[PDB]
């Protein structure tokens, strides 16, 4: 009874003859020659309930879930093809239904479709292009969180699988492999899928990006350019967010704890030096992590970070040595300070304000503090005493910048501190200068102070 | 005078008209150095799209070993990230044909004989400060 | 035609909304349709080619604002002169569209094109409401086509053209000015390299 | 290109079972792919080395057992049936320097494919064995083996060949060539494989 697309009742239609007949191979034949074909998947139907009718009745039967598979295995290297040589989408929106139907396949998680069937459809659902994923993760956006937990279950324990199985080292990298490549894409899609499911809140929370004008050469240079006005660009913003319009730092709350999106066994094994390298110069045979850093713990983004901040660090010792070689003028390397132990606050004012008023780019040198009148090589052990003694006397209530609650032991803006916005000022620069050379500090904000650093307000909710 | 901050001539070839001049008889300094231009430099500020700056209604241009030491050490200072053409094309939605591209040697910008060069030579163009470069022939062959 | 006419100023006025014009930085090659020069702030284009033109602001014009393109000879001796479409081309059938078979300058993709006559002064003018970028632009893009050869007898006849882009408000007060000379002709690339090649030269 | 050494390789490997599930399992990964480099990336046109992997793959004798037979030897054939001419034409000239068993070997191992696959599905005259991407594959696979044997026999060009006689057309389809330039190119063959 051959036919060339698939419904809830064409089955129905063989499950009972199937039972009647005590075979299995009629059907069997039937949903090979179905779902090995994209065309009439694509054909077949939207129904997700009828998906899930289907999927429900037919799992039940071992024989059964061998030929799912086996046609899974078949179907997805031709859907690679479709999509990046055909552009088969852009001819026929309905494509995307093909992967919809896939997906509500309870036991794509089990191992036999790890090791096989689930990369190789992952390899072609990780080709589709933006605006489909744009369409895919909309539709995820509405599902419950354990199935958002499911799906994340399925990629998670792909990448797992492939990281615990295969052996990587410094000559057989992580981003070489098209597998795992592959399923973080996938998992991209999903994690998107989790922020714009989550609480949203973007018509009553930013705040304007306020950027420190450059030095005079760079303000030349752009004026000699026809730029004067468009000082205001963003930092690079990833192309989902663009689709999507939502970003990640939008989302107040999501359905599943952005932590559980993290993959230790990767970040065991991910060389970060390499991935950011991958991320600033796009290499056609390459993959970046960092373009995925959902999947990345804390300290593998802060040793990316610290990479970017030491290349940027030697970036300015090269300019400055070549402001040396053309122009005679001699200037540091380093963001040398110099303060006395009785006037720390003050010394660091104004030698900090004098240097982001003379050349903002200096603030971005390698931090190298003396105290004056001692004496020592400042290995960090120098720094790190600065910092303490700058964070105590700022804290101090005397000085009545900050008030501190004995409650949750944190310290919150004087709204009535007529201290000049200078001190202010500093303590912010402070900061800055610790993430950059990757000391910790003994200082207690509410969460409030990181969102609005991060140009969100507070809300009543951080109160 | 120059010294109405918004309605001064922009470009070179205005400037001359506007000071009753042609490009063969105009002299003019440096934005960095004050030096005067050499004519030959100064046809080149007219080729490379340049703007004249003013300072209290003079006008300035830049010569050549200025132009490009500046624009070196921008490079050092501002550089973002490096992408094939045919990426940038899609972050951006228009053909590369298109899109505004400068040499980050000196400024000149890129004819689609060179963005198609970079095509053709898999080779990236760097976004610098927020606007994109690339290797004009004259550097790219040196 | 008329035999006399004012001289409309021609100097830059970037005006309190910063407007400058750009233009897609083309190559010199044989089969270009249109090609810009910086050296010469000259356009090189083909009859009846499309030559885009960018429009930029620093800040969004009021409502109803518009764009008028005005065309005037580049030589003192000639600039009472009213630019009109060479006869050849005025009795072609190619005007059937808008624009009157003397005005020389057409607007393609935008049927808001009004062509307007100087009521004072006799001179053709093209006029398009101003629109603000697309989203993700950071400029607004016209195509302009000449529907005449500068080397044209009984019209342009070799003379130099300049074209005056002006960003007016609804009533037509002007609120920028920039401008452009034109030579239309059969190969863009090669004359655009002759005469920035002669310009190097001097 | 080294025959003897994967004929070695082969026959130390196969003798253990977890071993053929590897290569079998190997080998549904491998083809998928490379149907794609030869379909969109012309890669035989770039590396003429491309063709050592066929030759790699065919000396396993175990292609003809019901496992590869089902699922391993047809997507292998999918890929293999897509070589440029110049390709078929490289490996062809190799098998026919085979003995006459390994040529009875490949083309068993291609008629248990075409014979397995028309038996396995149901065809109609709705269903047609022309649109079975598989049994094509194979065929023009078997094609490939055919064409061995036939260079790989006796071949007498030199001292055999007689001239194509034609009968002259009627005098309407004689002016028809005549007012066309083919007054002497009467003569030009039937269709050509
Ligand atoms: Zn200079
Ligand atoms: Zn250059
Ligand atoms: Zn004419």
């Amino acid at each position: 009874k051959d036919v060339t697309y698939l419904t809830e009742e064409k089955v129905y239609e063989i499950l009972e003859l199937c039972r009647e007949r005590e075979d299995y191979s009629p059907l069997i034949r039937v949903i090979g020659r179905v779902f090995s074909s994209a065309e009439a998947l694509v054909q077949s139907f939207v129904d997700i309930d009828a998906i899930r009718r289907v999927y429900t009745r037919l799992l039940s039967n071992e024989k059964i879930e061998t030929a799912f598979l086996n046609a899974l295995v078949y179907l997805s290297p031709n859907v690679e093809c479709d999509l990046t040589y055909h552009n088969v989408y852009s001819r026929d929106p309905n494509y995307l239904n093909l992967f919809i139907i896939v997906m509500e396949n309870r036991n794509l998680h089990s191992p036999e479709y790890l090791e096989m069937a689930l990369p190789l459809f992952c390899k072609a659902m990780s080709k589709l292009p933006l605006a489909a994923q744009g369409k895919l993760i909309r539709l995820w956006s509405k599902y419950n969180a354990d199935q958002i937990r499911r799906m994340m279950e399925t990629f998670q324990q792909l990448i797992t699988y492939k990281v615990i199985s295969n052996e990587f080292n410094s000559r057989n990298l992580v981003n070489d492999d098209d597998a795992i490549v592959a399923a973080s894409k996938c998992l991209k899609m999903v994690y998107y899928a989790n922020v714009v499911g989550g609480e949203v809140d973007t018509n009553h929370n930013e705040e304007d990006d306020e950027e420190p004008i450059p030095e005079s050469s760079e303000l030349t240079l752009q004026e000699l350019l026809g730029e004067e006005r468009r000082n205001k660009k963003g930092p690079r913003v990833d192309p989902l967010e663009t689709e999507l319009g939502v970003k990640t730092l939008d989302c107040r709350k999501p359905l599943i704890p952005f932590e559980e999106f993290i993959n230790e066994p990767l970040n065991e094994v991910l060389e970060m030096d390499k991935d950011y390298t991958f991320f600033k110069v796009e290499t056609e045979n390459k993959f970046s992590f960092m373009t995925c850093p959902f999947i990345l713990n804390a300290v593998t983004k802060n040793l990316g970070l610290y990479y970017d901040n030491r290349i940027r660090m030697y970036s300015e010792r090269r300019i400055t040595v070549l402001y040396s070689l053309v122009q005679g003028q001699q200037l540091n390397p380093y963001l040398r300070l110099k303060v006395r132990r009785d006037h720390i606050i003050d010394d660091a004012l104004v030698r900090l304000e004098m240097i982001a008023m003379e050349n903002p780019a200096d603030l971005k040198k390698q931090l190298y503090v003396e105290f004056e009148g001692e004496q020592g090589v400042d290995e960090g052990g120098v720094s790190k005493e600065f910092f303490q003694l700058v964070v105590e006397e700022i804290f101090n209530p005397d000085i009545g910048m900050f008030t501190y609650d004995e409650s949750t032991k944190l310290f919150w803006f004087n709204p009535s501190s007529f201290e000049t916005e200078g001190q202010f000022t500093l303590i912010g620069i402070v900061l800055g200068l610790a993430i950059y050379n990757n000391c910790i500090l003994d200082v207690h904000f509410p969460m409030v102070v990181y969102r609005k650093l991060m140009g969100k307000k507070g809300t009543f909710r951080d109160l | 005078m120059f010294q109405d901050p918004q309605e001064r001539p922009r470009k070179l070839p205005q400037l001359c008209t506007e000071l009753q001049t042609t490009i063969h008889d105009i002299i003019l300094e440096c934005v960095y150095c004050k030096q005067q231009l050499l004519r030959r430099e100064v046809y080149d500020f007219a080729f490379r799209d340049l703007c004249i700056v003013y300072r209290d209604g003079n006008p300035y241009a830049v010569c050549d070993k200025c132009l490009k030491f500046y624009s070196k050490i921008s490079e050092y200072r501002h550089y973002s990230y490096s992408l094939y053409g045919t990426t940038l094309e899609q972050q951006y939605n228009k053909p590369l044909s298109d899109l505004l591209i400068r040499c980050i040697n000196c400024q000149k910008p890129l004819s689609p004989e060179e963005k198609q060069r970079h095509l053709d030579k898999k080779q990236r163009f760097h976004n610098i400060r927020g606007r994109w470069t690339g290797r004009c022939m004259s550097c790219s062959r040196s | 035609w008329p035999l006399s006419s004012s001289v409309p100023s021609q100097k830059t006025y970037q005006g309190s909304y910063g407007f400058r014009l750009g233009f897609l930085h083309s190559g010199t090659a044989k089969s270009v349709t249109c090609t810009y020069s910086p050296a010469l702030n000259k356009m090189f284009c083909q009859l009846a080619k499309t030559c885009p033109v960018q429009l930029w602001v620093d800040s969004t014009p009021p409502p109803g604002t518009r764009v008028r393109a005005m065309a005037i000879y580049k030589q003192s001796q000639h600039m009472t002169e009213v630019v009109r479409r060479c006869p050849h081309h005025e009795r072609c059938s190619d005007s059937d569209g808008l624009a009157p078979p003397q005005h020389l300058i057409r607007v393609e993709g935008n049927l808001r094109v009004e062509y307007l006559d100087d009521r004072n002064t006799f001179r053709h003018s093209v006029v398009v409401p101003y629109e603000p970028p697309e989203v993700g632009s950071d400029c607004t893009t016209i195509h302009y086509n000449y529907m005449c050869n500068s080397s044209c007898m009984g019209g342009m006849n070799r003379r130099p053209i300049l074209t005056i882009i002006t960003l007016e408000d609804s009533s037509g007060n002007l609120l920028g000015r920039n401008s452009f000379e034109v030579r239309v002709c059969a190969c863009p690339g090669r004359d655009r390299r002759t005469e920035e090649e002669n310009l190097r030269k001097k």
